[PDB]
């Protein structure tokens, strides 16, 4: 009943080679608020990045790429989807 | 790894595949076997608890040449640094030893910081991403090149050739990419390198940890 949806983190302009991908429930329509909890939490276990570090940072942001082609690019320092549509998800701090 | 060609099977009886916990969701990295006990792959690979399957060429195959095996202790380098990713090692103490034979068997590390000539030519193999849309369920490899550590220099604003080995020629597209982490930089028959970071674009330089910088560490941690 579950999916795994790949992840990539850039930070510094670094990121690390590793595969990894977030836990979400098949067919199920979660908002933003539900994603951004789950980046901040691969951001702070990756990255050692936690709020305080995004609000010191120059620029964050996390974009959710979709199946159809379409992106979603959303601010970490300032509507629903369905999670079968996602196809994976960037984050990048400066 | 990008750019490069499907390994001959069991030609790398060392590679070893790791399948990580990571809240909230799951990891998947490479590695290498140092000693019938012992991985050594990269520190951001660590997790609460890490599968290595030793044997490996179809991963998505249970084959019959696999074996696995729970890690029983990650340790890290104690300067591990997560946002930096510097000192980025890390030693899995295997739950068991290994049955060791023709497709199971360890690769050897280079002697007290022996050095590496930019130019040197190098292999790296894993079982990351080919693309940024399309994976790979068997062994690949490619060659590379070792680089002047100036070209890390300007792009990585926390490179250090000390510690670390600038990889790769940005005229060309081959590269390690996601899930070939922990993967060993092998120049004569010897693990030299861990495959660590790059841009995401997977564009070459790429950097990786220098076996050599951490012999100490590693025998001390091994006893
Ligand atoms: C490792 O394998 C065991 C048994 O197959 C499984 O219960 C556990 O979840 C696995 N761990 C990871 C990190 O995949």
């Amino acid at each position: 009943s579950t999916i795994q949806i790949p992840y990539t983190i850039t930070v510094n302009g670094t990121s690390q080679n590793i595969l990894s991908s977030l836990t979400f429930n098949k067919n199920q329509n979660i908002s933003y608020k539900d994603i951004e909890n789950k980046v901040k939490s691969v951001l702070y276990f990756n990255r050692g990045i936690s709020d305080i570090d995004l609000r010191l940072s120059k620029q964050a942001e996390y974009t959710v790429h979709f199946k159809n082609g379409t992106k979603r690019v959303i601010d970490l320092k300032s509507d629903l989807i369905n999670t079968s549509d996602i196809k994976a998800i960037s984050v990048n701090v400066d | 790894i990008i750019g490069g060609r499907e390994s001959r099977p069991h030609s790398r009886p060392y590679m070893a595949y790791l399948q990580i916990q990571s809240p909230a969701g799951q990891s998947r990295c490479g590695g290498f076997l140092v000693r019938e006990d012992f991985v050594l792959t990269a520190a951001h690979c660590w997790g609460s608890n890490i599968n290595v399957t030793l044997g490996a060429h179809n991963i998505q195959r249970r084959e019959n040449t696999q074996q696995h095996i729970t890690a029983r202790r990650a340790i890290r380098h104690p300067q591990y640094n997560q946002r930096t990713i510097q000192n980025d090692i890390m030693l899995l103490q295997l739950s068991r030893r290994v049955r060791r034979n023709r497709n199971v068997n360890p690769v050897a590390l280079p002697r007290a910081q022996e050095g590496l000539r930019p130019g040197t030519l190098c292999t790296v193999a894993g079982w990351g991403r080919v693309s940024m849309r399309r994976g790979t369920d068997t062994l690949r490899e490619v060659q590379l090149r070792v680089q002047r550590d100036r070209q890390c220099l300007r792009i990585f604003g926390s490179y250090d050739p000390r510690r670390q080995i600038c990889v790769g020629d940005r005229r060309e597209r081959k590269a390690a990419f996601k899930g070939d982490s922990g993967g060993p930089l092998l120049c004569n028959n010897v693990a030299h390198g861990i495959v660590s970071y790059g841009k995401s674009s997977g564009v070459p330089p790429e950097v990786f940890t220098r076996v050599s910088s951490f012999l100490p560490w590693i025998r001390t941690t091994m006893r």
